């Protein structure tokens, strides 16, 4: 089962160097917010969270 | 480190010596195809069947080198030309772009480069009234600076009342 | 097989061993993110090089090429005739060959002689090609640049001085020893006969 | 101002066929104001009365679309031309602590399409000599290149000494 | 390099008044060098000298002043041309360091005013054929374009086939 | 550095892709001189010149990078393999001293990648009758297992009594 | 206080001078008996008898020394190679085990002297591919590396589909 949100997300560059917070989109209902991801091949999502997640 | 820019046209020309290969490029290039040699008015293709050249260098701060394949002539007359597309197709995302200092160079290094490249024409292979000519400064006035269409065995002559340029038949 | 060098091979390892001899830990995959000692090292390292082999002949670092007459460059004195272009890559002119004669002039050299000249001169090289040597003296060179630079410290520059110099003659003893020393091109009492 | 310059003249000529009324720019523009069009050596006004046009697809990478009001007669010549100001009204502060994709790529990207702008004129415009000709390479030499004016019935001639251009007078 | 750039050509020409002194720059200057100054076709030098000048007002939006040592005699004709070399004007450092508005400013700056001073010289001192005109649109097409080199008592003119321009003598 | 060493053989090989620089290193090392590349089984050397390598990745557990300078051709066949020689890594005092778990753990890491090296050499790269094999269990036997050396134009060949392993001319 | 091990190999061979009885045992060993000294591809047995021969230095950090009793003879082959068992019959007990330096030195060094003598055995006494070849990089695939047992009369051979290495009968 799925309960909370995480507490970081961002999307990145193919460096891993930028930063685009986007910790909201992820944590609000899918008709609040959403954001595209992956938009270029190499791209990456980064997600923290102050516990330890398995799905 | 800057490339070399400062009073560095973006084109050479040489008289070869008997026997010789190796042409400097004395000015930064970005790509190979973007360097144009001539032999004797003659454009050259790289490669290396005999005839054409190779060619080195490119992404150096201060040039690079040509090599013919086959030895040059005596008084042979070689020229290099810079040639790079006026464009930009690598740009920041909106989003997820990560600004470097070599991105700021990069870019700023291409226009040098394409400016320097646009005035070398100017300076070098262009006409113009010498800068303290009393021409109109109002660039509506074209009199002086507009040019027609020249026909057959026609030159370009100021007209008798002194208002425009305009093609003028002159027999053989 | 082959054994692999363990001395530096890229300008980064001689940077960050220039920066762990002022005393910061600084490993190369981290480099960006050096501070000051970062910033200062990156912008010194290709003066510092480039005036290094362009001020002395160094071996390691020595080339030629063929020089072309530049068209429409007429000198009018001294009998000088032709003005030649200097290669790309020279960072010192050294000699001509043949043996004719020919100044330096402007950034050209000049010539009385349209055929064919090589130039021999110095050049960058990368870092895999120096000398161990040579090496560890830029690192020392380096090093006492960045004690002016960044850690303003009269006792730092003092412990620096004394490996600066000792490994400049080092290296180039261990550069020079390896050929014979040439004769001279010009010997006029016995030219003349 | 996240789009991308492509390597297409600044300039586009067409030939109408009959009843023809959209023209298309390939080239980029940012403003409508910085296109001129002509017909038939006439300048057209920008509006939506009879003998004027209008005019779509600023900003756009791929350009845009020219939409006579009167439709074109065959064979007429429609002639379209960036005319972008080269200047720099819009600045960033001296400690910006925003700086956005837009900002930094319509700096880059505004000036690449100034200079195309430029090079089109000198490619299709303009005359030059030959790049390999044995021009001087130094530009303090200005046989070939400096012009004077002309008055009423003069022409460009090499003057008999060969040292420089000069007006020639021609009454046949 | 906090100031904005007009759209101001690099170049302006005054017919003196008598004894006047004190002329206008209404261009944008950055270095007092890069600031050509003639009198009656002759190239002044900076200075305190009797037929020197000085200049003031570099690094403003507009507004300088050249001031003449030795008063203007009536219809001088006084000519003001700016004259910057192409070249990078900032150095990037690959680490991670600062960076201010002000070094995007002035690098901008500096490659705005430089394109403008290539414009202004295409635009009042060179020839071109109309825009309107129906040139090649081919650049590959030298017919109209290419010139050649003029001998001693020559003129531009096109041969009688129509396929390029050649030099031609003129006699009586 | 406290990292664990997985069971990864090695040496690993690719076929280039067109233009590929990038090469991953799946296997752990120590140092960047104790891992040796070839290319089409000529051995490269680290370095920034043409031809050359980077190496990252020294005391990390896995995921190592090898940059060519060079591009590689299709096809090309690159071979990366561990060689460490065999040594001791540590020194401890005979008197009463400090001790931690990073020490044991880089003395027996290191011991069990020069065990994996040697094991690696004798599972890919070497020959052995399978283990099966009705082969003798005294090593003293050794009529299957101990070879002559092979001179001219010889193969290893049984002998008629089965006995031994002897060098036997081919008559060709 | 470390032993000699790096790069140094657990086999020497010496061509003897005529009356020698001197020949140095240039690695580390722990024991007599696992010294293995062959004169002329014949085992000797330690002793004082004639053809026997002394050994010294056993624990020294350096090697020892090997003295014939008979002098030997010009050219007579000395081989000497170090053949310790590989074992662990010394251990730390579970409650009443004081670690000290000395004990982690001793076991560190018995395991790199049994890992050097396996290392050598591969690199100068057994066959192997050259790295690079393109061997199969699945241990799975027994094609080039296992191996069938001879026959009387047979050889090595890989069979005409290409899968395996079969046994061969070639008459002499």
């Amino acid at each position: 089962s799925f309960e909370q949100t995480l507490d970081y997300a961002y999307l990145s560059d193919p460096t891993f160097k930028a930063r685009y917070d986007v910790t909201e989109f992820f944590a609000s209902s899918p008709m609040t917010s959403a954001i595209g991801v992956l938009e270029n091949q190499n791209d990456y999502i980064l997600i923290g969270n102050q516990a330890p997640f398995t799905a | 480190s800057n490339i070399k820019i400062n009073d560095v046209f973006q084109r050479i020309q040489y008289a070869a010596s008997a026997g010789q290969t190796q042409f400097t490029i004395p000015f930064p290039f970005f790509d190979n195809e973007y360097v144009l040699v001539w032999q004797n008015g003659v454009q050259l293709v790289m490669g290396g069947a005999p005839g054409q050249y190779g060619i080195s260098g490119a992404g150096s701060p201060s040039g690079g080198l040509i090599t013919l394949v086959t030895p040059a002539a005596l008084n042979d007359i070689i020229t290099i030309q810079g040639d790079m597309p006026i464009d930009r197709t690598s740009i920041y995302s909106a989003t997820i772009s990560n600004l470097t200092g070599s991105d700021l160079n990069g870019d700023f290094n291409r226009e040098v480069v394409m400016m320097k490249q646009i005035q070398t024409t100017q300076a070098l292979l262009q006409l113009q009234y010498a800068p303290w000519l009393e021409v109109s400064q109002d660039p509506d006035v074209t009199k002086d600076r507009y040019l027609p269409l020249l026909g057959s065995g026609q030159v370009w002559r100021m007209n008798d009342s002194g208002t425009g340029i305009e093609a003028y038949t002159i027999d053989e | 097989m082959i054994e692999l060098t363990s001395a530096p091979t890229t300008k980064i390892e001689i940077i960050s061993a220039a920066i762990s001899m002022v005393g910061k830990q600084q490993t190369v995959n981290t480099i960006d993110g050096g501070g000051a000692l970062a910033i200062d090292a990156e912008k010194l390292y290709d003066t510092l090089v480039s005036a290094e082999l362009g001020s002395n002949r160094w071996r390691f670092a020595q080339a030629f090429q063929q020089i072309s007459i530049i068209t429409t460059l007429n000198p009018t004195f001294d009998g000088w005739l032709y003005e030649c272009q200097i290669p790309a890559d020279c960072i010192m002119v050294q000699y001509l060959y043949p043996n004719i004669q020919y100044i330096v002039f402007g950034d050209k050299i000049l010539t009385k002689s349209n055929q064919t000249f090589t130039l021999i001169y110095s050049r960058n090289v990368p870092v895999s090609k120096w000398p161990p040597p040579f090496s560890l003296y830029i690192v020392y060179h380096l090093a006492s640049m960045l004690g002016i630079s960044v850690t303003n410290s009269d006792r730092m520059l003092a412990r620096i001085s004394q490996g600066m110099e000792m490994w400049e003659s080092r290296a180039l003893f261990a550069d020079a020893q390896s050929s014979v020393t040439l004769p001279f091109r010009h010997n006029p009492y016995v030219d003349v006969r």
